[PDB]
């Protein structure tokens, strides 16, 4: 079983008060079967939407998850995820500097 | 255009 | 530069009364072009690409009954391959395929290419002289005998020798103008302050197409290889990627650091350092 690589982070420059799509890129992960939820100040994010399910030459998968969101404080933003290969979820946040 | 595999694994 | 058509295919058994799902996505040059899907409201092949469009209802009808037989076939292979590894009932198993053929700017096949995967590991693959198998494991030996027993190779040759590149020549024509499409990167430097009188200087490539680009830095000449450090490309969503390299610098010493953006969009390599 190959362990998912997570990113988090946003399709346009954040701005402190502008509409920004969030993205969540998961990728070498096999098993395909995965749970990727969005989180903001640790609550699930509503109609989060999903790319369809490609793999690459290595045969692990990837996924690009995103949602509608507007920074600044405005309000810490995250990414949790969960696959057979790692025990126990793994969260990742959005940092605006990467 | 796909191709079909004929004789299963 | 060299041309190339490649099916994906994906079939992942479920526990319960639903079937196994299967997916099956066509790259021509890497950019998806088709794909199936077994879980769709109405399972067809649909167009993923501009230039697709142009295919009459008579391929989509012969593309759709070729995935809802191959569908079948995946079904009994997930079967098979349960028994030879004698595993347990009420599991989610993988059985991955990509095949396909590379062609020359000449348009001569290269070569021609055939594998599976069971559970992510390599299961057996058609060798380059499109006659021999390569069965990784013991179970796999299984399926080699079955196949030379049957001439599958032969049927396999065939297709990736002729179908294949006569469906390909095809679809060069017919998205020629869509696939050496380009975006240009948008470039800037970033300053983020840290402890020890350093500094991160961060160079940014956003909204580029194609993914291939190199981000390089540099202090006063020659590369700064060693200590930089690089984020994996990253799709933005809206068709475009994104990326950045980054090196952590002393304070007061930021103008002798350069960063270099390469890529084919450009009409010249992007050079830039941190504006203050
Ligand atoms: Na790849």
């Amino acid at each position: 079983q190959k362990t998912p690589q997570i990113q988090v982070y946003s399709r346009h420059p954040p701005e402190n008060g502008k509409p920004n799509i969030l993205n969540c890129y998961v990728t070498q992960f096999h098993p395909p079967h995965i749970e990727i939820q969005m989180l903001k100040n640790g609550k699930k994010i509503p109609k989060v939407e999903m790319s369809d399910m490609s793999f690459s030459k290595d045969w692990s998968f990837y996924i690009l998850a995103h949602t509608e969101f507007t920074p600044t404080e405005t309000d810490t933003y995250a990414c949790r995820v969960k696959h057979a290969s790692m025990a126990e979820p793994k969260t990742v946040y959005w940092d605006r500097d990467m | 255009a796909s191709n079909e595999h004929m004789e299963t694994m | 530069g060299p041309h190339s058509m490649r099916y994906f295919e994906t079939a992942v058994s479920r526990p319960g009364l639903e079937e196994p799902r299967y997916i099956s996505v066509g790259y021509v040059d890497n950019k998806e072009f088709v794909r199936f899907d077994s879980d769709a409201e109405n399972p067809r092949y649909e167009p993923r690409a501009p230039w697709m469009e142009q295919e009459g209802p008579e391929y989509w009808e012969r593309e759709t009954q070729k995935a809802k037989g191959q569908e079948q076939w995946f079904r009994v292979s997930l079967r098979n391959l349960l028994g030879y590894y004698n595993q347990s009932a009420g599991g989610s198993h993988t059985l991955q395929q990509m095949s396909g053929c590379d062609l020359g700017s000449d348009w001569r096949l290269l070569r021609g290419y055939l594998q599976f995967a069971y559970e992510g590991r390599d299961y057996i693959a058609l060798n380059e002289d499109l006659k021999t198998w390569t069965a990784a494991d013991m179970a796999a030996q299984i399926t080699r005998r079955k196949w030379e027993q049957s001439g599958a190779a032969e049927h396999y040759k065939a297709y990736l020798e002729g179908e294949c590149v006569e469906w390909l020549h095809r679809y060069l024509k017919n998205g020629n103008a869509t696939l050496l499409r380009t975006d240009s990167p948008k470039a800037h430097v970033t300053h983020h302050p840290r402890s020890k009188g350093e500094v991160t200087l961060r160079c940014w490539a956003l909204g580029f197409y194609p993914a291939d680009i190199t981000l390089t830095w540099q202090l006063n000449g020659e590369e700064l290889t060693q200590d930089m450090e690089l984020v994996e490309t990253r799709p933005a969503g809206d068709g475009t990627f994104q990326k950045w390299a980054s090196v952590v610098v002393p304070l007061g010493k930021e103008q002798n650091y350069t960063c270099r953006v390469y890529h084919e969009g450009l009409p010249e390599p992007l050079t830039l350092r941190w504006e203050p």
